């Protein structure tokens, strides 16, 4: 398995094709969530300090598709490196 | 040998070729639907949604009478009826300008929906089934649309003609009085 | 329901659509408002303290319609996800 | 002196010379593959690697009948069957405009295959096996591609045909009527 | 060998020449993964302290090749200058 480094989340994205009614959408139309696989310690802060990230490893996550965000191959998985600070929200 | 052919009918196509669900007759024979008069051009289906939505879990199809179905819209609609999700028509308005309008609403009352006009403060995502017309039976080419026996009362039909009938009355052009009768 | 990390909060936009006069505007004229729903614990800083949010969950807030504005499906529910930078005001009483 | 000769083709080779599977006949003899119909041009791996992915898995080669096949995308099929990852022939649309999509369409109804248009909302990614047509052989030369005995069902292309029939009916002009029959 | 400065990490790239299904991208599509080969000492703060790194020398690493990954010429071997925020990752 893959380790993260200071503050990074390793996701994977989820699906859907279809919206609200079973409609399908086009490709102009139609993910933004994910699961959390991997998580780092935490952000280093200026007095040396590690703060832990507020993400466990097996949170459903809805997270930014940024600039910050990069792709990965890892076991033939598609995978994502982001930091927290692209991670807005948890579905609990 | 001579051949007699009979019947509402306006000169427009499908605008998908690919919604022809009898390639017999190279036409889309939509039984028993719903009709949505859409004043505006669409391009977006975010605003069918709302209105897709309820057709679909009605089980009827729906012919969509709009000023266009643009590409964006119309794709999604076309991979629809594709997998039969919903049976769906597009078809242009019949007319330009304010003589489009004018015949648009005349389907509207045959048909008994309202005109989803912008212009009159309408959305189109705040439409439902209650302002879709409906029809016995609906039968589109690459050239005419028809639409046979519409839902809409003969009161309100009637009332309609009156109407037009004297705004020929009126007309002090022939051009004026062509179109109108 | 929905959990906000760090600063983010969750609204619903609204809409009025009368004006001063009762005179009905057109939605070329009528949106920046929005309710509150959910809101994160706050921005950690520098220091590694946290810092908490000033709008509580049930404001009818003022916001900004910006870049770091975001859109979700909840419920089947049109919501929003900003940072708190991103709400200017609160309405109350 | 006369000549007979007895066979679906049409005129179009082999994009990458280096598929030629037996150099006896200086061909390709792609046994019972499958067969994928895009309508857009394809240029990056991208938008195949899905369905060639499927394919891989599969075992049985593959045909690629698309508006064309761009070196990028060229250039990595042919590394593919050089070392026999996949089998794949890749070879242009027959015809132009508006007749390549009617045509292409005709394909894929000997096929059983769906036609992954760009214009009408698909994407070539979102394609799997489902939308591959199939064939009993396919032979591919410098000049000419042959499919030979397409999974079709007789149902759907005697409807396809009964249309194309009726669309030389309307047909009011000589060259009209050439192509479609 | 060579020296790196501040926050540096030298590494030499893997390198995948496949895709998720085995099939062979050309180069215009294709890696990412790396091998660490020397670490500077770490970042110097505000309060003059000096932050150690996280990585090894030693680990693959998986890494942005973003802007500020620079390339050098070191035995006739290709090998890339980076600072530690450009690292993402570990393979253990």
């Amino acid at each position: 398995n893959i380790r993260p480094l200071h503050d990074r989340v390793i996701v994977k994205r989820k699906e859907e094709t279809k919206s609200a009614g079973g409609i399908v959408l086009t490709g102009s139309a139609a993910s933004t969530r994910g699961e959390v696989l991997a998580v780092g310690n935490g952000r280093i802060l200026e007095n040396g300090e590690v703060k832990p990230l507020d993400v466990k490893v097996g949170d459903i996550v809805i997270f930014n598709d940024g600039y910050g965000v990069k792709s990965e191959k890892i076991d033939n998985e598609e995978v994502l490196i982001m930091s927290e600070s692209d991670i807005l929200a948890i579905v609990e | 040998q001579d051949e007699l052919d009979v019947v509402m009918q306006f000169d427009r196509g499908y605008l998908s070729p690919y919604f022809i669900n009898k390639p017999e007759t190279g036409a889309v024979e939509l039984e028993s639907p719903f009709i949505l008069l859409a004043d505006k051009k669409i391009s977006n289906i975010r605003e069918m949604l709302p209105v897709l939505e309820a057709v679909a879990k009605a089980g009827k199809p729906l012919l969509i009478i709009a000023e266009d179905v643009e590409g964006e819209a119309l794709a999604t609609l076309v991979v629809n009826t594709m997998r039969g999700i919903v049976k769906v028509a597009a078809v242009k308005a019949p007319g330009f300008g304010d003589r489009r309008k004018a015949m648009l609403q005349d389907i509207a009352t045959l048909t008994g929906g309202t005109v989803i006009s912008e212009e009159i403060g309408m959305e189109l995502e705040k439409a439902t089934l209650e302002d879709l017309g409906q029809a016995k039976r609906v039968v589109i080419n690459k050239d005419t649309t028809t639409i046979i026996d519409g839902v809409g009362e003969e009161a309100a039909i009637q009332g309609r003609v009156a109407q037009i009938r004297q705004q020929i009355e009126e007309a002090t052009s022939d051009y004026d009085r062509e179109k109108l009768q």
